[PDB]
């Protein structure tokens, strides 16, 4: 995260790390939406362009954490992984269109004050709150800048949504109806991105309406991080209900 | 002569994508576990190994080449001009259903996954007990809530 500040404890309870047992080191982030469910990017479990293929048992997925780096013992909690779930038409060949994995945990985790599940749209919150110039907020452990820092506790930082044209005009890379973009215009003053080591953590609004957090994206990609001119790119969570309701249901 | 509506009506032979590949059956065993949880549209009859839009991607028709995740590749097809595009709140497709419901008399959001193990968390999920559960604000939020308002 690059121009944010240090989360408060318990701030994003549902923040995941996604951890390799050996050898030991942060993969990216995740999201927890259930006591036994997790989401997360698919490039994060699989990208075959730099031999990216994690499975099962090469994995962990640990919850409550606010350090990077220290074994948070009675804090956070590290659950080992069931099954993976990549969406079947996650476009790795091009552009990362559907960017999203969902992996299920070995046993459901008990909740506290540091761990807590996230609430997914319906149609209706996804419809109002996903608006250009409205913020959400985005969370992870993963570069400070694009020329690497690591911070040593988790980074948050506010940004708006941008118009889908403004998006499209920002990059050659084909952007999709499974994608939004996010993040401060030239000229508007404030900065702030997500960047490598971030992917897989969501992208959150709290409702006006009901006060509840909901994660409407998941981060994804961008070309650099905190570029001027350029934008984050996080993966349309709402679009992709369907499909996260269908491997929950029929497992 | 041009195919209209991102070919979901395109009926032909074409069995290639456009990188060459040829397009596995759409009743083969790999192509339907990579189906299994998708949201296909009954109008699209996925006949053969045809490069069919199932999906209403918006990119119109495709097909599968292998059987692991991101193994699919779009056909060539000749589309129509088209002149329309969706913005920040246009775009809908119908999502978190399954044969339009209506009935939900006792709760107004609709919470969706049903209580199994689909697991447990969906009542309170996003209320946080350092935070809303307590009825403290953290720093930065207010933030979020004044670029809803202004
Ligand atoms: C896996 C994630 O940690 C990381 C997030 C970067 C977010 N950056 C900003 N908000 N600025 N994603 C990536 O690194 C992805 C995965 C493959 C390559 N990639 C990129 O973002 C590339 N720089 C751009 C790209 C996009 C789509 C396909 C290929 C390359
Ligand atoms: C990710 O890794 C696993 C390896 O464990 C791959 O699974 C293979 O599946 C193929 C085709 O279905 C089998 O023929 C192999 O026996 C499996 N590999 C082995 C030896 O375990 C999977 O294909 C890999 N994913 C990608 C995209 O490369
Ligand atoms: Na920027």
């Amino acid at each position: 995260i690059v121009e944010g500040s240090d989360a408060e404890i318990g701030m994003s309870p549902w923040q995941v790390m996604l951890f390799r047992k050996s050898p030991q080191e942060l993969l990216c982030g995740a999201s927890l939406i259930s006591d036994r469910w997790v989401l997360t990017a698919a490039h994060c479990l699989l990208y075959p362009p730099w031999d990216k293929n994690f499975t099962e048992n090469d994995l962990l997925v640990r919850i409550g954490k606010h350090s990077r780096t220290r074994y948070e013992r009675n804090i956070e909690k590290i659950s080992m992984l069931e099954k993976i779930y990549i969406h079947p038409r996650y476009n790795w060949r091009e552009n990362l269109d559907r960017d999203i994995a969902l992996m299920k945990l070995k046993k459901p985790v008990a909740f506290s004050d540091y761990i807590h599940p996230v609430c997914l749209p319906d149609r209706e919150t996804a419809a109002s709150l996903l608006q250009a110039g409205y913020k959400g907020r985005v969370t992870g452990w993963g570069n400070l800048k694009e020329t690497w820092g690591q911070p040593s506790v988790l980074q948050v930082v506010n940004l708006p949504i941008v118009e889908r044209p403004v998006c499209k005009d920002s990059t050659r890379i084909r952007i999709t109806d499974n994608m939004f973009c996010a993040g401060y215009k030239p000229d508007e003053g404030k900065r702030g991105d997500a960047c490598e080591g971030d992917s897989g953590g969501p992208f959150v609004m709290k409702s006006p309406f009901n006060n509840r957090w909901y994660q409407m994206g998941i981060v994804s990609w961008g070309e650099g991080c905190d570029r001027d001119g350029k934008y984050g790119f996080y993966t349309h969570v709402f679009r992709l209900k369907k499909w996260i309701q269908k491997v929950i249901d029929q497992f | 002569q041009c195919v209209p509506d991102r070919g979901q009506q395109y009926q032909g032979r074409l069995a290639v994508t456009t990188h060459g590949l040829p397009c596995l059956a759409w009743a083969s065993a790999q192509a339907k576990a990579l189906s299994k949880h998708q949201d296909f549209n009954s109008a699209v009859q996925l006949v053969e190994n045809f490069c069919r839009n199932p999906d209403g991607d918006e990119e119109g028709v495709w097909c599968y080449v292998a059987g692991k995740p991101g193994d699919f590749g779009y056909c060539d097809l000749n589309y129509c001009e088209e002149a329309v595009e969706e913005e920040t709140g246009d775009g809908l497709d119908e999502d978190s259903d399954r044969a339009i419901e209506g009935r939900t008399a006792t709760s107004e959001y609709q919470t969706f996954f049903n209580p199994r193990t689909f697991g447990s968390g969906e009542a309170d999920c996003g209320l946080r007990p350092l935070f809303e559960k307590k009825s403290l604000e953290d720093k930065t939020e207010r933030e979020l809530l004044e670029s809803y308002i202004d």
